[PDB]
Parts: structure tokens; sequence; C-alpha cells
């Protein structure tokens, strides 16, 4: 079976170098070129180029030239994407492909998310959020959990060990000083709080911090 | 296999160099009406060396 796996999420800093690996299976490696496609932070897919594999020849898209590279290893069927002088604007997801030439490809790579930032590994600030009188609308009391300033991704935010997923919305996090801030809100009826325990469980194995915070009434 | 490629014996390159002229000659074409002729004419009378 043809399945393209890549190096996983990579943590980088501006000014360094990286070689992004693409490991291929199900076919002879030198027989298919590797189409490299960058996904811009705005979710634009920007095509990096294709490497003639035989012959080991990279073909760059002009915008990607001279700070990027395509290198290969034939025996283990691993294609490599080399990047020099890392830049924060390069934070993105990268992809490889098994070449069907001018019709492109039938199989997409697993993807590689490069993160170029200059933070310190940090545990999140996990705050139980007490709803006020105006926060109780329509028989339900909405509760929330602020996850503030954690690096790196991901964080597992559950509620009462994940026992109640009903009204749980775990929102994405964006960059603040290269730190991530997200919030998660559980929606339970007003009869369940503060009658029943509601505790947001934030598991951040990257910083090795599992935080448990219960919301208390005011 | 040592330089830049995985094959042998051949290659292709495009060599470009910006042209800069240090010095250039210029030609001229002569129009017939524009040609003038200054013709000194003199008759011998009483004359000196001056």
């Amino acid at each position: 079976q043809v399945q393209l796996m890549e190096s996983g999420p990579e943590l980088k800093k501006p000014g360094e170098t990286v070689k992004i690996s693409c490991t291929t299976s199900g076919y002879t490696f030198t027989d298919y070129a590797m189409h490299w496609v960058k996904q811009a932070p705005g979710k634009g897919l920007e095509w990096m180029g294709w490497i003639n594999t035989a012959t080991g020849e990279p073909t760059y898209a002009y915008d990607f030239k001279e700070r990027f590279g395509f290198s290969l290893e034939t025996s283990a069927s691993t294609a490599f994407l080399q990047i020099s002088n890392l830049k924060i604007e390069d934070t993105a997801t990268y992809f490889c492909a098994s070449d069907g030439r001018y019709w492109y490809f039938g199989v997409w790579g697993a993807g590689t998310s490069v993160t170029v930032s200059s933070p310190k590994t940090t545990p999140p600030s996990v705050y139980p959020l007490a709803p006020v009188c105006g926060d109780t609308t329509g028989s339900m009391v909405t509760l929330g959990c602020l996850v503030k300033g954690y690096f790196p991704e991901p964080v597992t935010v559950t509620w009462n060990s994940g026992s109640l997923s009903s009204g749980v919305h775990t929102f994405p996090a964006v960059l603040q000083s290269d730190l991530y801030t997200l919030s998660s809100s559980v929606t339970v009826p007003s009869s369940t709080w503060p009658s029943e325990t509601v505790t947001c469980n934030v598991a951040h194995p990257a910083s090795s911090t599992k935080v448990d915070k219960k919301i208390v009434p005011r | 296999w040592g330089n830049g490629c995985g094959l042998f014996g051949k290659g292709s390159i495009d060599t470009c160099a910006k042209f800069s002229c240090t010095s250039k000659a210029i030609g001229r074409t002569i129009q017939p009406e524009n040609i003038k002729y200054e013709v000194g004419i003199f008759v011998h009378g009483t004359t000196t060396s001056e």
C-alpha cells in the first residue's frame, strides 16, 4: 500500500536549519518524484517544488530557492526536505507526494508542521472561571476554563476526567509572545452547578503538567 | 555523482552576464545639401608680403 509518512511536528527557532523527512512505502522510491507543497499560515497551499528522484534532482519553485533543498535516501525510501536559515514566517505545514507527473499524484504525504518561534517551554495558566448572574441563561450555567501561556502544543483539556463532553467546546490557541492561549467552556444545566463537581482537566504533556481546576460560585 | 547531479558525462547550463559598454564609436551620414565648400579666390594686383 502506498502511504507517505513524514517527520512529525518540529519545534524550531529563527536562524537554525532543518531537514524535513518524507518516508514512502508501497513502491520503489526512485521511481516517483516527490512533490513538495507548503501550506501557508493563512491556509494557502503554496507549492514548493518537485525533486527528480533518479538522478536525485531537486526542482525548486522560484520563491523557495536557495534557502530550501530537496535531498534523498534511496535504500530506505526516505525523501528529505532541507531548510537553511529558518524564519518565523515559515511556520506552516509541509507535504510530500508520490509523482504521477503532469497529473500530479494519487497519494498525499502525512504532513510536517514546522514551528519557528523563540519561546520557553511553559506550563499553561489554568483558571477556573466563575460565571456571574448574567452568565446563566435558559436553565443552563455555562462554565469555562482559561488555558493561558503554554508552550509547546498540544494540550488536552477535558472536564471531570472527560466524563462530561456535552457542552464542552475546546477552542484553538493563537500566538502571544510565542505562547499559546486557549479557553474551553463546558455547558451544563443550572441544576448541575454548583451542585455537581465540574473540573477542567488540562493535560500538557509537553510541559508535563496535568492541571485540575474546579469552578466555584461567587 | 560528486557535483550537483546523479548522472554522468553530460549537463546543461545557462550562462548570463550583464553587458556594460565602457567605450563606443559613433558614425555619421552625410546629406548632400548640407555640404558646404569654402573656395578662396584671389586676383593678383599690387601686393606685398603681408
